[PDB]
């Protein structure tokens, strides 16, 4: 099950993101559709499914991506986008 | 990114 239930709603996790710092080079749409939420300090945000978190995005990463390269056994990541993606990845 |  999940580490942190509570943030299990892509709604929920979406609206976290309202004072997310950089909303050009991250959409917090992205961000929350991937398992994250915003912590609310800098830009870390967190996994619901893993609690992965993840700090210091640059400009143009993906979430998913990112959410892969990180914390491959996630299996809110594996349900939500499969093995091969993961594979490849890596 | 990176962990924390
Ligand atoms: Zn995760």
């Amino acid at each position: 099950g999940p580490a942190f239930p509570g943030m299990g709603s892509e709604e929920l996790r979406l609206a976290s993101f309202y004072d997310w710092p950089l909303t050009a080079e991250v959409p917090p749409e992205l961000l929350a559709a991937a398992g994250f939420f915003h912590t609310g300090h800098q830009d870390k945000v967190r996994c619901f499914f893993c609690y992965g978190g993840l700090q210091s995005w640059k400009r143009g990463d993906d979430p998913w991506t990112e959410h892969a390269k990180w914390f491959p056994g996630c299996q809110f990541l594996l349900r939500s986008k499969g093995q091969e993606y993961i594979n490849n990845i890596h | 990114a990176v962990p924390w």
